């Protein structure tokens, strides 16, 4: 019966990712004065299915100069970790209830980079290596700031339990308390998910395909699914963190609908941003994160440590 | 280095308090108010003797006093109490915050009944 | 003996140690240390130390990312070595696996003394506490007492980290 | 001592042995240093959790901190050596004799 | 009086992020030492009963110690509900 | 390197040593060793010159390995007794691991290989610090845990250090390697008496430190790091070579000089514990140190080597920066034997 | 159209509804319909185990009220 | 136990997808097809050659800064202590020295990539 | 060597963390608080040499609490005899050791 719950979490996530791709194409098209997919199915509703069936019936290629074990392990690790990040999210009840769910997401997101690193290295081609090294620089840029931002925000929660965040925001959204932290958190999520204007690893105009340039068919499809599931997952995490829906224990579906609407709004904002800005330079991303976000984040961390003691606002939990 | 002294299975016999956790939490405040003397005697024994074998008789009186307390609640208003702990039991964290109307009904019963 | 979960995890920990102790290509060595860090996190979780296991796993993920980046620059070695690519690396890996299995067998069905003391097995579940109380996590309170009891520890750790920044900047200056 | 303690101690011994028996790359030895730190962290955490020594729960974290300072030190040196030889091989460190 | 003003103007014109971060950090350092509520927080952290209050043995000359929880002796939390 | 940065690194090295010296908790002693090493590495690299990089890398690898074994011994001791206080080390495997880690840190044989290389690869000021200040923390730890120390292992390493320092010094023309082998021999002398009397260990350490400071300052004054470079000093500053000869004779252990006091004081102690063969072998082995000191004295002061023409120009200039503690150090390293009983003030 | 984007968003929203509602329904179904008990600390776990012991059927969710006091 | 089942399920699903991707379609692998990609022309050197890191000092610095989040992560629990004045002094002390570390690296040109 | 500045100044830099019986947060006790307290009290002020011989009973009990070696040996000797007695078949363990017990609150 817990297996049924695992499947009821996994399969709908994959369906949402498949249709997220259709949504991105349609939103970008209408923002570019065109229509996007509207032939394959009514309103392009069958386009993701055609894409998936096409990618899983095409020839997967193993490069001659590549290391096979890492080459094959990396997409598996990417997709499995993308699916694993969803299990502690309370919607309003989590599949897995963790004391330190935030730390769990931090650690698994840190482990997810090695899929790109090992993929790029094991492809044994120059563009894949350049993409992998860009991933190294990107993680170095965003990780410290993202962790300190999370700590500063959760000083209002009293713990790292994700369900407590619902109780914390019972009367007001936490974005009214820490919008300067929310802005930097949103930009750091853009960097962490390798999304434009921070999509350095793929580097399409610049590096052709970046890290997965040598990937074809099903393995490439798995990388794509992992990336889009990560987009949805990070936006759901932000929605839980900063825009807390009210939860009625006798009618949890109201919370579920509200939370899903907020997650969709944030994902559509991601797609909106991709159609508006040019790409960063990756050293410029490092300098943005280390010379602007880091000092402000340190100062705001001190402020959010002092404020509950200043005003006698310390949250309950031990 | 010696045999460990243990009580017999008969000395460990007592009338059990077989109510559930939500039932205990619904009555916890009044129970702590009413059965305080035997409870504190047993806890003083437990923390002074540092040995469960030396405070069995006080634990038996703790059980007996809890039985008397629950006997008074069932005898005077079981209905109001039952609606209060049932509402408390539904919560996954067993929250006092979510059942304030039922709690009021139970408190106002026990204020004039007892 | 129950589910052998802790023993399996410790065995995988040792196997990962053997993997990076073989001294093959660092990219591979880094992977073995990541496997060991995750499995050690699992071991610590199986004992009530959630925070410590998660923290060590996060720290080693970051450190191994830096090591991967450094390997691509300064330890590249055009034909990088996997465990089966060279007789020395394979020999060391097989020696480690065989030595671990020999120690486990000698300590499992019989009760041998290796260096310090002996072991009969019994599963690690035997040595637990039975303590029943608490609205907090004892591990969390112990770690949090660093800011009230460990004032001296905070002072020396912070000074060492600042000096570490200065020191790394001095070493790589060159000239 | 249970089997887990001996597995952790064996991990430390394997790492120490790995450190001592040099191959060619300097980075391969820095990895064995990191492994020794990881084994110490796990061992001390297990001992501390088992005996319920609450205050000692902060010492592995401290143990982690000075693990980074030692790694960052080593990598720093690995840079300079490489900048001299274009290679991190320990064979090149033979200018000084006994 | 006049040098610091020009320096602040130049810093606000060129690096507003650094000015904002330094101001926020300075406020975070200074304000807790000037607040009346900082004591209250401590008192709140002292009122949270994590462990069991073990009773004392009544030696017969312990006036301020209560004999029952509802007796008027002992610490009061009335200041907390009105806060 | 900036002078302020150099000053703060020196203060961090000293602070790590003092943290080891004032701690009762094993973790703080370990932290003191780590803090000492962290600030010690950049001091060895102050002048870049890739030999310094090599010496710093070798020193770091040796000291990090020793630190890891030290931490493992601490954890084993904690496992077999829930104790963090530095005491008699309830477990013998932990005691062996701790003794080996401290022997690696000090450079006792057979963990002695790194000392000559690191000393040759660094400058003379760095060598002075490495051979004087760096010995305080490990010896202060060994004094504390001396009661639980296994005599057979400690004395084996002490005899090996004396033999190896004496044999290694015979083959050296470079002055820094000579100093390193002298340091190894004196460490062996220090650790031979440690299980019997820690006051004798402290006395030997103090006399060795003053003698080493005098020798290193005399080598800094005359910028000589080789035997042939030192052989030119008679023709520029004869007084420096005369004081160097007397200091070398004292380091040899010849009576009535200051160097003799520790050996005389150690042998006597070992005879009160019914140890006769050990002091006799140690005293006879110290003659190798005396031989390669006498050879240096022959090269620099007791005969005159040929000089160069450009030395004439050096006759017109004076040593600009003066070392204020050099005269006191020379007098303390030579003329102090009549005040031997004052050693009772060390216990 | 721009409202032709809406069908895909509706499909995605329907897909994203399922996990939370399914978890809530499965929690109710396996927990007696009275919500899944949360045990962040050992005291809550002790309460759950006591409930399982006194339930007479080895289920923590079955609740024994004042009908067990004779 | 539930988390172990979840991890096993996710990894099994991903591996099954890889297996279907590699065993369902028709493979016609030949030497030209499997050759490395560099925009139509054969690569000059190896992709296993040293690739310089220009941000090497930031990467070493990230190691120390990453360990400071480990020291700051227990802060939510430390706010529950009675010695709030001591606790707040230590928390601010650690963040001030962290900022001072960044200030030293920034002013001494440590955050600039090598050319 | 050891310069006891903590004792001289009464500063307590690291003595709060040396033993497990020393003022834990929230009064959480160590697993062996009584044993270490008894061993420490018995050996206080008599010196290391005397304590090793005269407080060996307390220290042995403390070590038994720490590692529980004798307890595991006794349990193993119990279960080996039980296994032998069941393999040839004349024990028949009671129903409350197989899962057929009536649990108490
Ligand atoms: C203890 C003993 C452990 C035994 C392991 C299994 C037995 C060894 C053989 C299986 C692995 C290699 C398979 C293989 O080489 O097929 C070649 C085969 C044909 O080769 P070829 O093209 O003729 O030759 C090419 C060259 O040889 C060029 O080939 P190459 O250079 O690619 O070869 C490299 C390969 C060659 O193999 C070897 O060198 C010897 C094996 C050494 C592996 C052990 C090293 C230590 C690693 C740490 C310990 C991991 C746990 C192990 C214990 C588990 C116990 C339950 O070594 C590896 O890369 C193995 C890596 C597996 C590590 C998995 C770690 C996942 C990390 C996830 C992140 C962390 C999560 C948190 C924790 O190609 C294929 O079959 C298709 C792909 C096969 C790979 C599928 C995925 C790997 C299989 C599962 C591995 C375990 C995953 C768990
Ligand atoms: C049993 C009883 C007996 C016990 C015996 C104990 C042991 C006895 C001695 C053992 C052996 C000692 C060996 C010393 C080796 C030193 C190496 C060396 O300096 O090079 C040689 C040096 C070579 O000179 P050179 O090459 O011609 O000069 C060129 C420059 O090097 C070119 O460099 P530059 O251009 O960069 O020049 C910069 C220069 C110029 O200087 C400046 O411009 C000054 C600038 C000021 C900057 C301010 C920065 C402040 C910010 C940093 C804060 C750091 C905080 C660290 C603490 C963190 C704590 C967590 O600075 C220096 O040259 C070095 C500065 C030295 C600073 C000393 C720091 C002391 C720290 C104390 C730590 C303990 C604190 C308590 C800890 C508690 C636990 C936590 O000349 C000598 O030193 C000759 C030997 C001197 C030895 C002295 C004799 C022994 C002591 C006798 C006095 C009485 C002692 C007993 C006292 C009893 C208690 C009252
Ligand atoms: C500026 O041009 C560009 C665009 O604009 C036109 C893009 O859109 C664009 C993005 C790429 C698009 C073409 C989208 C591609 C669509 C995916 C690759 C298809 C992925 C869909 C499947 C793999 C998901 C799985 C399919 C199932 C139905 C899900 C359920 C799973 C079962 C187990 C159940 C790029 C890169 C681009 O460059
Ligand atoms: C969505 C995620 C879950 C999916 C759930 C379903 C899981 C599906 C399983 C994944 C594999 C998909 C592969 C589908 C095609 C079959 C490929 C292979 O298995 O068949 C052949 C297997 O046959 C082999 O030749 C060996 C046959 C016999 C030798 C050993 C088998 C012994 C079994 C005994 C069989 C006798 C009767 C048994 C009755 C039960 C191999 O042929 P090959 O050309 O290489 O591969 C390319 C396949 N093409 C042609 C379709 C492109
Ligand atoms: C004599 C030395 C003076 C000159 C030499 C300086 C060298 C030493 C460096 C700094 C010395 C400070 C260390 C003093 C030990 C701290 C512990 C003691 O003082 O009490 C603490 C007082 O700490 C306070 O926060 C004030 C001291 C903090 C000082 C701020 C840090 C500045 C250090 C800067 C020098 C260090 C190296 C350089 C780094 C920049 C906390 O006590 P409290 O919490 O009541 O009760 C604890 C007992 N409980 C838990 C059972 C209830
Ligand atoms: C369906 C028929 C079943 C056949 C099984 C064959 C399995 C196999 O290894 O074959 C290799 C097979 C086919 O290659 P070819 O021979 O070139 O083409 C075949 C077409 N004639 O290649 C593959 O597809 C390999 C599939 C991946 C293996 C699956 C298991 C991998 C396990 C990964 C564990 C690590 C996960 C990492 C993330 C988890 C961390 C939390
Ligand atoms: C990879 C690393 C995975 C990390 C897993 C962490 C999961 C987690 O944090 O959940 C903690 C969870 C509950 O703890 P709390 O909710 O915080 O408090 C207890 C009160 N209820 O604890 C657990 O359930 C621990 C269960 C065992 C841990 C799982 C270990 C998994 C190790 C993976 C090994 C897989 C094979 C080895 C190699 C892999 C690839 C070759
Ligand atoms: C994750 C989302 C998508 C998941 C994937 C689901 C895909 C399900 C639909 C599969 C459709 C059927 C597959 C047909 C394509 C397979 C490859 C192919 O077309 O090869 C055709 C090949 C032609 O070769 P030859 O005529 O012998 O000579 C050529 C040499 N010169 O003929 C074949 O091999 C066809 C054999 C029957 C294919 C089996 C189809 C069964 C359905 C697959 C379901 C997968 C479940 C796992
Ligand atoms: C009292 C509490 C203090 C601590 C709290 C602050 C927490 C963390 C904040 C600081 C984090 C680290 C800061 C790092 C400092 C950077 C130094 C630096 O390098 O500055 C130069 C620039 O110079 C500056 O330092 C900027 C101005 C000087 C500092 C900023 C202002 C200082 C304080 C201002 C606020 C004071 C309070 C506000 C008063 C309000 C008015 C009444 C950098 O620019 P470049 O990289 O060289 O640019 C090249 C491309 N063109």
């Amino acid at each position: 019966m817990f297996m049924i719950n695992i499947l009821s979490l996994i399969i709908p996530i994959l369906l949402a990712v498949a249709f997220l791709t259709l949504v991105e194409r349609k939103v970008l098209g209408y923002m570019q004065l065109r229509k996007g997919p509207n032939v394959v199915g009514p309103y392009g509703l069958l386009q993701p299915i055609a894409d998936a069936l096409k990618l899983f019936t095409k020839e997967p290629l193993r490069p001659a100069t590549s290391s096979i074990s890492m080459f094959i392990i990396a997409p598996i690790l990417a997709l499995s970790l993308a699916l694993t990040m969803w299990v502690p999210l309370p919607m309003p009840y989590p599949l897995i209830n963790m004391n330190l769910g935030v730390l769990f997401m931090l650690a698994m997101s840190s482990l997810a980079v090695y899929s790109i690193l090992w993929s790029g290295w094991a492809s044994n081609s120059k563009y894949a290596l350049i993409g992998a090294l860009r991933a190294v620089a990107q993680t170095i840029s965003y990780e410290v700031t993202l962790a300190i931002i999370l700590l500063s925000v959760l000083l209002m929660n009293g713990s790292y339990t994700l369900s407590t965040l619902i109780t914390t925001q019972e009367h007001i959204w936490m974005i009214f308390t820490s919008w300067p932290l929310a802005m930097m958190w949103f930009i750091s999520t853009l960097a962490e998910t390798n999304r434009a204007p921070f999509d350095l690893t793929e580097g399409e105009s610049e590096l052709v395909s970046g890290f997965n340039v040598e990937y074809a068919a099903g393995p490439f499809a798995m990388f794509f699914m992992a990336e889009y599931a990560n987009i949805i997952m990070m936006n759901a995490f932000t929605a839980i963190l900063f825009l807390g829906a009210s939860h009625d224990p006798h009618t949890p579906e109201l919370y579920t609908i509200n939370f899903v609407l907020k997650t969709l709004a944030l994902t559509i904002t991601f797609l909106w941003i991709r159609a508006s800005y040019p790409r960063f330079r990756y050293d410029q991303l490092m300098h943005l994160l280390w010379k602007s976000f880091l000092p402000l984040t340190l100062a705001l961390c001190m402020w959010h440590i002092s404020l509950p003691i200043m005003t006698a606002s310390i949250p309950p939990q031990s | 280095p010696g045999i460990v002294e243990l009580p017999t299975l008969e000395d460990l016999k007592v009338q059990e308090v077989k109510v559930s956790s939500s039932v205990l939490k619904a009555a916890a405040h009044h129970y702590g108010a009413q059965c305080d003397k035997p409870n504190k005697e047993f806890m003083l024994c437990r923390w002074e003797e540092k040995d469960p074998r030396r405070c069995l008789e006080e634990g038996k009186l703790v059980n007996q006093c809890a039985l008397d307390f629950f006997r008074q609640i069932k005898r005077h208003c079981a209905e109001p109490f039952t609606e209060y702990w049932t509402c408390i039991d539904y919560s996954g964290l067993q929250l006092f915050r979510h059942c304030r109307k039922q709690q009021a009904k139970f408190d106002e019963c026990v204020l004039d009944k007892l | 003996m129950t589910m052998y979960i802790a023993f399996i995890l410790s065995t995988i920990f040792v196997i990962g140690f053997v993997g990076f102790s073989s001294k093959p290509s660092p990219i591979y060595g880094g992977l073995g240390l990541i496997v060991s860090g995750g499995v050690g996190c699992g071991i610590v979780l199986n004992f009530g130390g959630s925070f410590l296991g998660l923290m060590v796993f996060l720290i080693y993920l970051g450190g191994m990312l830096v090591v991967f980046g450094y390997t691509t620059a300064m330890a590249t070695e055009m034909y990088p070595e996997v465990w089966v690519s060279n007789k020395t690396v394979f020999g060391a890996f097989v020696s480690g696996l065989m030595m671990e299995f020999c120690m486990v067998y000698y300590a499992l069905k019989e009760e041998e003394v290796e260096i310090i003391f002996k072991f009969n097995g019994l599963g690690d579940w035997v040595i637990y506490d039975t303590g029943d109380s608490g609205f907090f996590s004892e591990e969390a309170m112990g770690i949090a007492a660093l800011y009230s009891y460990g004032t001296w520890l905070v002072i020396v750790t912070g000074w060492s980290l600042l000096i570490g920044v200065v020191v790394i900047m001095e070493i790589t200056r060159g000239n | 001592m249970p089997l887990v303690y001996m597995n952790i101690i064996m991990a430390f011994a394997i790492a120490l042995a790995g450190l001592l028996m040099y191959r060619s790359h300097l980075m391969s030895s820095l990895l064995c240093l990191e492994g020794m730190m990881l084994s110490l962290f796990i061992m001390s955490t297990l001992i501390i959790l088992n005996t319920h020594f609450t205050l000692a729960n902060m010492m592995p974290i401290i143990l982690l901190v000075f693990a980074a300072c030692e790694a960052a030190l080593g990598l720093s040196l690995l840079v300079m050596v490489s900048n001299t030889y274009g290679t991190d091989y320990v064979q090149n460190l033979n200018l000084l004799q006994c | 009086a006049g040098r610091i003003a020009s320096f602040l103007k130049n810093a606000w014109a060129k690096e507003p992020v650094l000015v904002a971060s330094f101001a926020i950090g300075g406020l975070a350092i200074i304000l807790p030492s000037l607040s009346p509520y900082t004591n209250y927080a401590i008192r709140i952290n002292r009122a949270t009963p994590y462990n069991y209050p073990v009773p004392l043995r009544d030696d017969g000359n312990m006036p301020d110690v209560p004999s029952h929880p509802q007796d008027p002796q002992g610490p009061s939390l009335e200041w907390l509900k009105n806060l | 390197m900036n002078p302020i940065i150099y000053t703060t690194l020196i203060m961090t090295v000293m602070s790590g040593t003092m943290l080891v010296m004032i701690s009762s908790h094993w973790l703080l002693i370990w932290i003191g060793f780590e803090m000492n090493l962290l600030a010690m590495i950049p001091v060895l690299m102050k002048n870049f010159n890739p030999r310094a990089t090599e010496a710093a890398t070798k020193y770091f690898l040796t000291q990090a390995t020793a630190s890891m074994m030290l931490m493992m011994a601490i954890i084993i001791n904690l496992l077999y007794s829930g104790q963090w206080t530095i005491t008699k080390m309830f477990n013998p495997v932990a005691m062996t691991m701790m003794t080996m880690a401290l022997a690696m840190k000090l450079g006792l044989s057979p963990f002695h290989f790194w000392v000559p290389e690191v000393t040759q690869g660094i400058s003379l000021q760095a060598g002075l610090l490495l051979l004087t200040w760096q010995k305080l923390a490990p010896l202060s730890v060994l004094c504390q845990i001396s009661q639980s120390i296994n005599p057979n292992l400690m004395l084996t390493m002490a005899m090996l250090s004396i033999l190896i320092g004496g044999w290694g010094g015979l083959n050296q023309t470079q002055l820094r390697k000579i100093m390193a082998y002298s340091s190894i021999a004196h460490m062996g002398w220090m650790t031979a008496v440690l299980p019997y009397n820690t006051t004798m260990t402290i006395l030997n350490l103090l006399i060795y430190i003053t003698m080493t400071l005098a020798m290193f300052m005399l080598l800094i004054h005359s910028s000589a790091t080789t035997t042939l470079s030192l052989s030119h000093t008679w023709n520029k500053m004869p007084v420096i070579t005369s004081l160097m000869m007397v200091t070398l004779l004292s380091m040899g252990g010849l009576p009535p000089l200051s160097g003799f006091m520790p050996k005389w004081m150690i042998i006597q102690e070992m005879t009160k514990n019914e140890s006769i063969i050990m002091p006799t072998l140690m005293a006879m082995t110290a003659l190798l140190n005396l031989y390669f000191y006498m050879r240096l004295a022959y090269s620099s002061s007791l005969t005159m080597f040929p000089s160069t023409n450009n030395m004439k120009m050096k006759w017109q200039f004076e040593h600009t920066k003066q070392m204020k503690l050099l005269p006191t150090m020379i007098v303390l390293s030579t003329l102090v034997l009549p005040m031997t009983p004052a050693l009772s003030s060390l216990n | 159209m721009w409202f032709e984007i809406l069908p895909g968003i509706a499909v995605m929203a329907a897909c994203l509804f399922i996990p939370g509602m399914a978890t809530a329904h499965i929690h109710k179904f396996t927990n007696g319909g009275k919500e899944k008990r949360v045990a962040h600390f050992s005291y809550q776990w002790n309460l759950m185990e006591r409930d399982r012991r006194i339930s007479g059927v080895n289920r923590y969710h079955v609740t024994k009220g004042l009908e067990n006091i004779d | 136990m539930n988390i172990m089942l979840t991890l096993l399920t996710n990894v099994t699903l991903a591996s099954l997808l890889v297996l279907i991707a590699f065993w369902l379609p028709q493979l016609n692998a030949y030497s030209e097809k499997t050759s490395p990609y560099e925009c139509g022309f054969d690569p000059m050197g190896s992709a296993r050659l040293p690739f310089s890191m220009k941000f090497f000092l930031v990467a070493i610095t990230f190691l120390l800064f990453d360990l400071e989040i480990a020291l700051l992560l227990p802060l939510p629990w430390a706010s529950q202590t009675n010695n709030l004045k001591t606790m707040l002094t230590m928390a601010l002390f650690l963040l001030i020295l962290l900022a001072a570390s960044l200030a030293y690296e920034w002013t001494q040109k440590g955050l600039e990539w090598a050319e | 060597p050891f310069f006891d500045v903590q004792k001289r100044l009464g500063l307590d830099l690291d003595r709060w963390m040396t033993i497990q019986s020393a003022e834990q947060p929230h009064k959480i006790p160590g697993r062996c608080h009584a044993f270490e307290k008894e061993w420490i009290e018995c050996a206080h002020g008599i010196g290391g040499i005397r304590a090793e011989k005269e407080c060996k009973i307390e220290f042995d009990d403390f070590v038994e609490c720490l590692l529980r070696q004798k307890t595991m040996k006794r349990l193993s000797a119990i279960k080996r005899q039980r296994d032998k007695l069941i393999k040839e078949g004349k024990y028949t363990p009671p129903p409350h050791h197989l899962g057929k017990e009536d649990p108490r609150p």
